[PDB]
């Protein structure tokens, strides 16, 4: 065609998210700072290792992590258990860390750990299959479903309906009060509750689900069906099976015993908790958001990096048409799983910093205008 | 025939889209109901429905044709009105333009996009549960069999009342009439609304087969069944694609009532199924197009004779009428046709079953022993 | 009503803005149209679409392609299989491996970059990867490249930012015989430029169990399978195996036995007879003591073993040199090493050390592990699917010649035959704009070729061209004519080019294809059908509304009565080509004639249809007599009858139309094995089946 | 109820009755086990198993006290005195090796075998054992009738009532636009090739002289290959039957419900395309199945007997014509396409002669 035609539709034309088209995935993963080399996965395993501090004994102390070479990586892989080095020839996208802890000085054994490393336009191969891992719309703050309230903490996934988790019954009562206090008190948790819920312990979260969310049960403000303001976490639901093993090691700190450790235990206690594959056994059979690459084109914004799933759908009525729906998803875009529309991604919404979704102001006189149109009867 | 073929261009479009008729029913029409389905498209559905309007015209001559819908054709050329959620709630404001000029507003493109979430609801519950309901119907009505032509002469004549609604149940059937011996309806009379016809049903009538009956007793819907063809198994066909059809109001709800009411305890037991075939005629036909011959086979099907001595067989003469549930007519009955329904080890360990008792035949009964004569 | 105005932005619809009139079709038909990009392979002849809106400029941006990520020099520059001349001269080197460091940080990272010869990420379907000739000269051991500057772009993106999706075709709207149940009838010429790619690997092992065959050669030369760059066979059996034996030596040990292959007991792999190998990727294991392979036949498997173990070694003697260098500072990114852990893989452990046991997903390998990879095109003939970016979509049901096709009073040939009678009941009316406009279109551009001296449906020249732009008056009036010709059609395309510099490049440009490109947004106050009633109510821009001649099934030249538009449409191709097909006349069984595993020994599948089940044999015992349906299930659990009926097939003098083929005089009836295995298993329960009058 | 006693003195195999009463896996699990093994009153007699069993009384029985507490059934008497000889002989059957199926890296075996606790084995102690090993034969036989036999995959419902059955085929279909029968079918060359395998090596053996392997090579190779004589072989083969129009086949449906789901056609013409793998069926046809070309495959099975193909015709495209609900009335199965209907509206209902007074004035 004529180029300056070209030029006139490139001068007058909304450009997309370079964040969103590239994946942000992408961005929420392996993105190194330009002070040191870490990625952000390491980041998010020093920012949860931390929050377990207070449940390790005196002299305990986790000790940064450390990039593995590829000499260690094959003799780590390779590794003689019954005469038989077992090499895996298949092309998956891994690299190897360690934990470095350390007890008064004198830092014990290394556990190397495999990391899934993501590429460009969420693409990675896994035990010769490629897959796609999409991020999950998160709510900030808390859940209300149809008959009661969900939190999201680390280590408990309790509802609010009269239920919490689980002569000699005087001790069962005891030592779950004692986790009860001091080991829900974590820091990310405590930014997570930006919402207005400004709490410092659980006791005053018990206090202030009582006298302001106690309106939530039957006449809440939530609309169930707005998009706006979510967090589109992509790394919480990809290291979920090592935050089980975190939270099964801080376990054995503080619930069974407070005594006098020793090395001999320390080290058969690092080798029973953290082994070589926590995070990579269950991700190609559990995980809801990795998806068989099936595109058979070049373009990585139509099935690449365009999905989106829910809440429900990374377990492996709420359908009432949104206003919200056309300025962050995809509208007129029905899959067979997700028939209203809602699992899509749009490239032409502004998303901040850590996936926060915030609002446009374009086109907020239309959909201002469109959403009071709907809700009268 | 290959100079004279159809076509449709921008032309055809615009040889229709320009009729003032069609043009003053789209402007000055008030967003209501009654102001669209009657007002709007009532202007529009009088000059369709006008032979010597479009003349030449493809789209107008396949719609009298019986090829096109009118249906369709009222949400293009007219006011599309009220699409509605995936719920069955409508909205306040319609959509004002069609389809032809067509919808750029937001609100109304977002709740035209609703229309079409509706057909996406595939979960495979349903075709699991209509096949299931396939083989729990087939597999109890394919005893009955063998149908012979001629007339096995009784006069044992059954007495039903016919309505209005269910006078196309009755278009193929043998009544008594006064002074005569023996006539077939056909769908024709206004007459015969109100009073009590005595018919000749499968009800009560002696053939010297043990499972089959006649083609008097049956209707005039015999003929156009093969010779070679089980009579049993078309009864539940015959219900079961109406049946998908119409699943394809609660349809569901229709399906597990017909399951409720068939192959389960839920009627009444009554002394006689002349007064039986009525009731299931008038709650099938009001909503599934379906004959009264097949109805009539679907109740036989569960007819045993003798219930105080256990002698699970299908009697010949229907007066008797002794109903009773359907697993102990799939268990105590023909264990070779036991053997293909649920629960195959419930009549493996049953003492009734291992004592020689007359009783009937299933046509699974060679796939069971493999092929055997004998 | 205000059928001119409207707010929606491109920004609100995701991915409903890549075509105009998105209002005019349904609901349903928007979202199959949605639901049918993702499915489309990319064919050869990819071209830019006529009506092009504002969303294909940033798809395109998008895409997979190999770019540098940060700006970087590079220091190494390696290469598979090196090509020279000799007898190890093997051409066409599919992959280069790149080395760079990262420039502009304070920890200078080591990268690494492959740049191959194709990408696909289906199982059949892909794309090849054509280089940028400007970056891949300024390859270098010395050269510092900034960001995002692209390498071995696809073959969508144009030179300009535009998208290739599918291909123009002339659509003429007819009520065809062949177009029964969505069908169409396309033509072949059209065919030929709809072609897409399959690229296909296929994987084998020989050892201690197995050895190869000699194919692809006389008898003074052995090749187990062809080199990269060579033609299969007419044949598609690729590297053919049979087994190990040592008493059939002077029989299966021959050079005569050698080039002949047997169907039966031997295990071959089939593929696609015409086609092109690309890659071939060998592994070894070279620590046992005694060879497995007889001696004359790994020459053509050291040929390529040697080339990779020196690639390889040369790859990790460059990380060896880098961590003797830069001793703990050393940072890499994580594509690196994993390649430098599979080159550990790769090459052979010393003696002090013990072998490795290699696996490919709970599957070893024995000494020899070939892999190659083969590129095809496949030309469409019957049930392929086509879809015109609307909900219509079809499938092809015959196949015309170019002489037997609907051509107008105008010489326009056209590529597909579609029903017009589904669009009113589908409600998919953005196909009427699209056929319509364009037929207003391209008969303006064959007006003003056929305005001056020039002659349609045919490509000037530039001695024609640069000898037409002579008269500033008639291109002056050809400008007006087009400015007149978009008001009538895109208000803001008018508006953007009413302030044109240099106006008669726009006439050049538009007279060079024969087709004026219409930029149409979604956002246009256009009242559709008063553009309609102004293209039809005027002298100048109306489309030749004419007759049609065509060739109908039988043979003669039939000109049609009423008067028929031809016009352009965008098609694409779709996936679930017909390839997965079956037939058996005999299958294995099991020791009940199921099978499932890696079934690519045979042209096509050989496993049975389960076309009886329960229903399928509940209507077969009330239709067909409960007599003859339990023979159809008795020639296959018996396999005394399925030798029965092929010994009938191969001893009768006619093939077909046997009377009897299992008597049941002397294999009778009760010898069916799940029957005699239940029979079995209710015995020693202690009761039987039986019935007695 | 099978006599226990008579199928083990007419045995006349191996009669090896001692299975348990002579092994006693000293040294044996290797060479018992992997060489062999690799009328049960417990079943009706079952409803005293709530919290307390009323089979406490071990050994001796002697059944003669009629203590029938149930309320189920009365004609259970009858039924034991009907015929009193139940699990009275010593000869008590074992399994076959064929119901137990065993490799790879680790032995897999199935939940349902707990039988191989009978294989591994004071008077008090050993008749106590002799009936926990009949209630481990009951508990056995009830689970493997309950998960094997009664399960929607299982012996019955799968096996027993026919499946994957040879000379068959599956593929999607195309139409025919053509002037043809109601009764024809264009099997391609790929799937022509294969499904007809020994009736070109029964030609090839006739009318060459070559012998079955180059027959067989013959026919593998020219698969995705066209050639003139593979192809004059198969119009031979549709000449060959005289009283037909070709060879008898009968065609499926995946969902079938009604009477059109399952047809029979006849082979009529084998395409000269490689690339086109499609069945073509004809158009009159398309109506009595819901069959669309939406990407669907469909199933075929080849009749190759006359008898087969006569016993066939009780579903032929000419049985469904009439309806099964109205008595006399034509199905709408009858009814033509859209494009086919449309041509006769416009040439039919046309403005083709001026009107009757126009006429005749
Ligand atoms: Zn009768």
């Amino acid at each position: 065609p004529d180029p300056f035609l070209i030029e006139k539709i490139r001068e007058n034309t909304p450009c997309m998210n370079p964040t969103l088209a590239n994946g942000i995935t992408v961005e929420h993963t392996m993105t190194r700072d330009p002070n040191t080399g870490v990625n952000m996965t390491r980041r998010y395993i020093d920012s949860l290792f931390d929050i377990s501090s207070v449940l390790f004994p005196d002299g305990f102390k986790y000790e940064g992590n450390r990039a593995c070479t590829p000499l260690k990586h094959f003799e780590e892989i390779t590794r003689e258990y019954n005469a038989k080095r077992i090499a895996n020839i298949a092309p998956t996208d891994m690299y190897m860390i360690d934990l470095m802890f350390s007890y008064k000085g004198e830092m014990l054994y290394p556990r190397p750990m495999l990391l899934p490393a993501f590429k460009r336009g969420n693409m990675v191969t896994i035990n010769g299959a490629k897959y796609i891992g999409s991020p999950v719309l998160t709510d900030v703050g808390f859940s209300v479903l149809n008959d009661s309230i969900f939190i999201p903490f680390r280590r408990t996934k309790l509802t609010f309906k009269q239920t919490d988790h689980h002569g000699k019954v005087e001790e069962n009562i005891d030592s779950h009060l004692h986790s009860f206090c001091n080991s829900l008190d974590e820091m990310t948790i405590e930014e997570l509750k930006t919402v207005g819920v400004n709490v410092s312990t659980i006791w005053e979260l018990l206090y202030e689900i009582m006298t302001s969310l106690a309106h939530h049960l039957y006449a809440t403000d939530i609309d169930e069906t707005s998009m706006y303001g979510k967090r589109l976490t992509v790394l919480h639901y990809l290291m979920s099976e090592f935050n089980y093993a975190v939270s099964m090691f801080g376990y054995m700190f503080q619930s069974r015993r407070d005594r006098e450790w020793t090395v001999q235990e320390l080290n058969e206690g690092l080798k029973r908790s953290f082994k070589l594959q926590t995070a990579i056994k269950r991700l190609t059979v559990d995980h809801g958001e990795l998806d068989t690459m099936s595109n058979p084109n070049s373009s990585m914004l139509i099935k690449g990096t365009s999905i989106l799933v829910t809440q429900d759908r990374a377990k492996t009525s709420s359908r009432i048409i949104h206003a919200s729906i056309a300025e962050v998803g995809q509208y007129k875009n029905q899959p067979k799983n997700n028939p209203d529309g809602r699992g899509r991604l749009n490239m032409y919404t502004k998303v901040g910093p850590t996936g926060l979704v915030e609002r446009r102001e374009e086109v907020r006189e239309i959909i201002d205008n469109a959403q009071l149109m709907f809700r009268a009867k | 025939l290959s100079e004279y073929l159809a076509t449709l261009s921008m032309f055809d479009i615009a040889e229709v889209y320009n009729h003032p008729k069609v043009r003053e029913a789209n402007h000055n029409i008030e967003p209501t109901t009654y102001g669209i389905e009657k007002i709007s498209y009532g202007k529009v559905k009088e000059v369709f429905n006008d032979p010597t309007q479009f003349i030449g015209n493809s789209i107008i001559e396949g719609l009298r044709s019986g090829t096109q819908k009118t249906e369709q054709l009222l949400q293009a050329f007219a006011w599309r009105g009220f699409p509605t959620d995936i719920n069955s709630d409508i909205f306040k404001y319609p959509v004002t333009t069609g389809y032809i000029d067509g919808i750029w507003n937001l609100y109304e493109n977002m709740i035209e996009s609703r229309s079409g979430t509706k057909a996406l609801l595939y979960n495979k519950e349903l075709l699991r549960v209509t096949e299931y309901f396939n083989r729990k119907s087939q597999l109890i009505a394919q005893y009955v069999q063998r149908l012979h032509p001629g007339d096995c002469k009784t006069t044992i004549l059954a007495e039903y009342p016919v309505t209005k609604l269910t006078l196309k149940a009755f278009k193929g059937k043998y009544y008594q009439k006064e002074d005569g011996k023996l006539d077939w309806i056909r769908g024709n009379e206004t007459h015969l609304i109100g009073t009590k016809q005595k018919f000749r049903s499968v009800f009560g009538c002696n053939h010297p087969d043990s499972q089959g009956i006649c083609m008097t007793c049956y209707g005039r819907l015999g003929i156009n069944i093969p010779k070679g063809t089980n009579i049993g198994q078309v009864a539940a066909v015959s219900m079961g694609d109406k049946i998908t059809s119409a699943v394809l109001a609660e349809a569901g709800k229709l399906s597990t009532e017909k399951v409720g009411y068939t192959s389960k305890t839920y009627l009444k037991n009554y002394k006689s199924p002349i007064e039986a075939l009525p009731v299931f005629a008038t709650m099938a036909n009001e909503k599934i197009s379906l004959n009264i011959s097949h109805c009539e086979i679907l109740i036989y099907a569960m007819m045993i004779r003798s219930a105080q001595y256990r002698d699970y067989r299908l009697p010949k003469p229907g007066i008797n009428g002794q109903f009773e549930k359907y697993n102990r007519l799939m268990q105590c009955r023909s264990l070779g046709g036991a053997m293909a329904f649920e629960k195959q080890h419930e009549p493996l360990n049953n003492p009734g079953s291992f004592l020689n008792k007359m009783r009937n035949d299933h046509p699974y009964d060679l796939l069971v022993k493999g092929g055997k004569l004998r | 009503s205000q059928l001119g105005r409207r707010e929606i932005d491109l920004t609100l619809l995701g991915h409903t803005g890549l075509d105009p009139w998105y209002g005019t079709t349904s609901s349903a038909r928007g979202a199959m149209f949605v639901t049918h990009i993702g499915q489309a392979p990319e064919v050869n002849g990819n071209e830019s679409r006529y009506f092009l809106t504002g969303a294909e400029l940033e798809y395109a941006k998008y895409t997979h392609d190999v770019r540098f990520p940060e700006d970087c020099r590079v220091l190494h520059v390696l290469r598979k299989y090196p090509t020279g001349i000799g007898k190890d001269s093997i051409r066409s080197n599919p992959v280069t491996t790149i080395i760079y460091e990262n420039y502009f940080d304070k920890y200078k990272t080591i990268g690494v970059l492959h740049v191959p010869e194709y990408m696909s990420h289906h199982q059949d379907f892909g794309y090849e990867l054509v280089k940028n000739r400007e970056v891949w000269e300024t390859i270098a051991p010395n050269e510092m490249f900034s960001k995002d500057t692209v390498i071995a772009q696809s073959g969508a993106v144009k030179k300009d930012g535009t998208l290739g999706m599918g291909v123009n075709a002339n659509v003429v709207f007819l009520s065809a015989a062949g177009t029964i149940e969505d069908g169409f009838v396309a033509n072949k010429n059209f065919l030929k430029r709809m072609m897409p790619t399959s690229y296909s690997t296929a994987v084998a092992n020989a050892g201690r169990k197995a050895f190869f065959l000699n194919m692809y050669g006389d008898d003074k030369i052995y090749k187990p399978f062809p080199d990269i760059g060579d033609v299969i066979r007419p044949d598609g059996v690729i590297f053919a195996i049979r087994d190990h034996d040592d008493d059939l030596a002077p029989a299966e040990m021959t050079p005569r036995a050698l080039r002949t292959l047997d169907r039966t007991f031997d295990r071959a792999v089939i593929g696609t007879p015409g086609a092109k190998v690309i890659d071939i990727d060998i592994w070894r294991d070279e620590r046992v003591n005694p060879s497995p392979t007889p001696t004359g036949m790994d020459a053509q498997l050291v040929k390529y073993h040697t080339h990779l173990s020196s690639y390889y070694r040369e790859l990790l003697k460059i990380y060896r040199g880098l961590l003797a260098r830069r001793k703990d500072d050393l940072h890499i990114t994580e594509e690196f090493e994993r390649l430098i852990v599979t080159a550990q893989m790769f090459l052979p452990q010393p003696d002090n050390v013990r072998k490795l046991s290699r696996f490919y997903r709970l599957d070893p390998l024995d000494e020899w592990r070939v892999e190659v990879t083969y590129k095809a095109q496949k030309m469409p003939a019957g049930a392929f699917k086509m879809t015109d970016f609307h909900g219509g979509k079809g499938v092809i049901c015959k196949v015309m010649e170019d002489e037997d096709m609907p051509i107008d009073e105008n010489g326009n040939r056209a590529d597909l035959i579609i029903f017009g009678g589904s669009t009113m009941r589908r409600s998919n009316y953005g196909r009427i704009y699209e056929h319509g406009f364009g037929a207003a279109a391209r008969d303006l551009a064959q007006r003003l070729r056929v305005e001056a001296g020039l002659d349609r449906h045919a490509k000037p020249t530039q001695q024609q061209l640069n000898s037409v732009m002579g008269n500033t008056q008639w291109v002056d009036y050809a400008f007006k004519e087009l400015l007149g010709f978009y008001e009538i059609i895109a208000p803001t395309m008018h508006s953007k080019m009413m302030e044109h510099p240099n106006p008669a490049e726009h006439v050049k440009t538009v007279l060079m294809d024969g087709f004026p490109y219409i930029y149409a947004p979604v956002d246009d106050p256009v009242d559709l059908m008063a553009a309609v009633n102004k293209l039809i109510n005027s002298d100048k821009y109306r489309p030749h509304y004419g007759k049609v001649s065509y060739r109908d099934q039988a043979g003669k030249w039939v000109t049609t009565k009423d008067n028929v538009l031809m016009g352009p449409l965008y098609m694409m191709l779709l996936e679930k080509i017909g390839e997965d097909w079956s037939a058996a006349a005999s299958v294995k069984t099991q020791p009940s004639k199921l099978n499932n595993a890696d079934r690519a020994s045979t042209p096509g599948r050989e496993t049975a249809i389960r076309s009886f089940g329960e229903s399928e044999t509940r209507s077969y015992n009330c239709t067909v007599g409960p007599g003859p349906t339990a023979e159809i299930l008795d020639q296959t659990n018996n396999p005394l009858a399925h030798a029965a009926v092929i010994e009938s097939w191969l001893t009768a003098e006619k093939p077909s139309s046997v009377p009897v083929a299992v008597d049941r005089e002397k294999i009778p009836f009760g010898g069916s094995r799940p029957v005699a295995m239940f029979d079995h298993l209710l015995e020693c329960s202690g009761i039987a089946l039986e019935y007695a009058p | 109820v099978v006599d226990h006693n008579e199928v083990h003195d007419q045995f006349t195999g191996k009669r090896i009755y001692a299975n348990d009463y002579n092994t006693s896996n000293s040294d044996e699990k290797e060479e018992f086990d992997r060489h062999f093994y690799s009328r049960l009153l417990h079943r009706g007699f079952e409803r005293g198993l709530n919290h307390f069993i009323d089979n406490f009384n071990e050994i001796f029985q002697f059944l003669l006290d009629a203590n029938i507490i149930s309320n189920n059934k009365s004609e259970f008497a009858q039924f034991v005195a009907q015929n009193k000889d139940k699990l009275f002989p010593k000869y008590l059957p074992v399994p076959s090796k064929l119901c137990f199926v065993a490799t790879t890296s680790g032995t897999y075996l199935d939940k349902p075998i707990e039988a191989a606790i009978d294989a591994t084995l004071s008077p008090i102690k050993a008749q106590n054992r002799t009936m926990r090993g009949l209630r481990l034969y009951g508990q056995f036989y009830e689970i493997y009738a309950k998960s094997r036999i009664a399960q929607k995959p299982g012996l019955a419902r799968r096996h027993m009532f026919g499946a994957r059955l040879n000379a068959t085929a599956r593929a999607v279909i195309t139409s025919i636009s053509d002037p043809h029968d109601y009764d024809e079918l264009h099997i391609p060359w790929g799937v022509g090739c294969q499904l007809l395998k020994y009736h070109l090596t029964n030609k090839l053996k006739a009318k060459f002289n070559m012998t079955t392997r180059e027959a067989f090579s013959f026919v593998y190779e020219n698969v995705l290959q066209y050639n003139q004589i593979i192809a004059d072989l198969f119009k031979e083969l549709i000449a060959e039957a005289a009283p037909y129009k070709g060879m008898g086949c009968t065609f499926h449906r995946n969902p079938t419900l009604q009477r059109g789901s399952t047809q029979q056609f006849f082979i009529t013409k084998v395409k000269d395309d490689i690339n086109d793998n499609s069945i073509s069926m004809s158009v009159l046809c398309l109506k009595a199945p819901n069959a669309d070309f939406d990407g669907d495959q469909l199933n075929l099975t080849l009749m190759p007997d006359v008898y087969l193909t006569k016993a066939t015709e009780r579903i032929a495209p000419h049985t469904w014509v009439l309806s099964i609900d109205e008595p006399h009335e034509i199905s709408g199965n009858l009814e033509l396409q859209g494009p086919v209907v449309e041509t006769i509206i416009n040439w039919a209902h046309e403005k083709y002669l001026p009107p009757l007074e126009e006429w005749l004035k």
